[PDB]
């Protein structure tokens, strides 16, 4: 079976007006 | 029992992996491969129990850990405003 990596969520950024 | 994304959430598949964008707040998030797989199967209409069975059959993870990890991810998706309660 495949190696398991626990699920992870990462905030990449915040889109804003220029 | 149906997992649903909030209406303002968009998805992209990128070279970094699956990304979720909140069109109102502007926040956007990257999901790793396992998180993306879980979310995709939940959005297909599969139950968390289905997804746990899939994870244990495909990956080196115990069923108990898979259920907890799915639950924690779903909780985090709701916490961070990507999934409806
Ligand atoms: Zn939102
Ligand atoms: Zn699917
Ligand atoms: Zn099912
Ligand atoms: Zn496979
Ligand atoms: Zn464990
Ligand atoms: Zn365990």
């Amino acid at each position: 079976k495949k190696k398991y990596t626990a699920p992870q969520l990462a905030k990449v950024g915040e889109f804003k007006e220029a | 029992a149906e997992f649903r994304l909030r209406p303002e959430i968009s998805v992209a598949q990128t070279d970094y992996g699956m990304v979720l964008l909140d069109g109102r707040s502007g926040e956007y998030w990257q999901l790793n491969d396992t998180a993306a797989l879980i979310v995709q199967r939940l959005l297909d209409g599969h139950s968390p129990a289905d997804v746990a069975q899939f994870l244990t059959s495909e990956y080196e993870v115990e069923r108990t850990d898979a259920e907890r990890d799915i639950a924690a991810l779903v909780t985090s998706l709701k916490e961070n405003g990507m999934a409806l309660p």
